[PDB]
């Protein structure tokens, strides 16, 4: 049932990517072409990570990756 | 958490021969090991999430990025996607990395994530197509690189500022609307729960505030009472280390009490607590103790008047932990 639910969710959220779809102002191409000190206000949304909470960004980039990466080849992770 | 239904544990391989220096990217041993282990198979994407310390100089960062590019050339076949993370710096000579990526990859996309911190210069580069033929030594390539044109520099800086402002506004809107909502979580949080991640509110509370549970408000009340009476008794009994330790204990007790009452009732007992946490410190005075619903007695307040008010400064790790705790209390409780 857990695998079925995972498959259902990942096949259902194709149109809208979990309320995190990127707009046209966030992606740029080099060929085509901070505010107040240091504030950690973005960490209120990081509530599902114990060792490393940086698992929300992978969910955000997953749309672009599954758009343009092959799914039948292995992957390599550095650092 | 999933009970190994997807067999994720069995399909993770580690590149390691036993010798520690075969792991950092800037060494030749790591490249040799990766080439030896992966030259006979095809991989799709190379994800390089370096830590990017402020201590490291620009030369080291460019060296690591060149090493990652060379590794991708060596082992990566066609239709390979290189995902990397960069941290631009206010030092004017910072576009050498962008020139390097342009030189080695024709199709490079720069992305400013909205989930990441909108107050730090963090960007993600996705490179797809490659055209170079000969990978020259690191020294000559590093000496070859030059900065970018001023027009492009200003255009990129303006775009970065605009994207950061938009991301900050979106983050504030999401925080406010999540606090407003009654009892439902955002779709990405539910997706993370379905994938198998675990809520860290109880864990962070346990190993930062030393409170086994946050819903047992009464026990926290008596614990805070004992803590305040003990700290005042020791302070009037009498050096710097003991004062710092007891101040830390008192601040931790107050933070635990505030977290518990916000989680249960639905409102913090100090409207300035959120702003003080955001700027990165916690202040405890006699005024808010008096304004607090009567739990301590007059003698405790009079003894507190000897100290009056204290302000404790957290560092980056404690600020992150406290900020996550506040976010969890906001988004996992009644409005």
């Amino acid at each position: 049932i857990n695998d079925n639910c995972n498959k259902d969710n990942k096949g259902n959220k194709i149109n809208n990517f979990w309320g995190l779809a990127l707009k046209n102002y966030q992606v740029l191409k080099i060929r085509s072409i901070l505010p107040q000190g240091g504030n950690y206000l973005s960490h209120q949304l990081r509530l599902f990570g114990i060792n490393s909470t940086s698992c929300l960004k992978a969910l955000e980039l997953s749309q672009i990756l599954m758009k343009e990466v092959n799914k039948d080849k292995d992957r390599l992770f550095l650092g | 958490k999933l009970g190994n239904v997807t067999q994720i544990l069995n399909r993770v391989k580690v590149l390691f021969n036993g010798n520690p220096n075969s792991t950092w990217i800037g060494n030749m041993e790591c490249e040799s090991l990766i080439w030896s282990e992966l030259n006979d198979k095809s991989i799709g994407l190379v994800h390089c999430d370096m830590e990017g310390a402020i201590g490291k100089s620009e030369e080291t960062v460019l060296h690591e990025h060149y090493s990652v590019i060379r590794i991708t050339y060596l082992i990566g076949d066609d239709d390979v996607v290189l995902v990397s993370k960069i941290i631009p710096t206010i030092t004017p000579n910072w576009s050498r990395i962008l020139y390097l990526y342009k030189l080695y990859w024709k199709d490079v996309s720069i992305i400013s994530l909205k989930t990441s911190n909108p107050a730090s210069t963090e960007l993600y580069l996705i490179s797809k197509d490659a055209y170079c033929t000969i990978m020259e030594p690191s020294e000559v390539v590093l000496s070859k690189l030059k900065r970018l044109s001023l027009l492009e520099e200003n255009n990129l800086l303006k775009w970065i500022i605009l994207s950061k402002k938009r991301n900050n506004e979106w983050l504030h809107h999401e925080i406010k609307e999540g606090e407003r909502d009654y009892g439902v979580m955002r779709p990405y949080h539910m997706a993370l729960q379905i994938f198998g991640f675990q809520i860290n509110l109880n864990h962070l509370a346990k190993e930062f505030l030393s409170t086994p549970d946050l819903t047992n408000i009464n026990n926290i009340i008596q614990s805070f009472q004992r803590t305040i009476k003990d700290v005042l008794f020791e302070w009037i009994n009498i050096n710097k280390g003991k004062l710092r330790l007891l101040s830390r204990r008192l601040v931790l007790s107050w933070i635990s009490l505030s977290l518990s009452t916000r989680l249960l009732t639905g409102r913090f007992p100090d409207e300035k607590f959120e702003h003080r946490a955001q700027t990165g410190y916690v202040s405890l005075a006699d005024t808010d103790l008096e304004s607090l619903k009567l739990l301590s007695k007059n003698i405790i307040k009079n003894y507190r008047e000897c100290i009056g008010s204290i302000s404790y400064w957290f560092l980056t790790k404690e600020v992150k932990i406290l900020m996550k705790l506040i976010g969890g209390a906001k988004l996992l409780g009644i409005p």
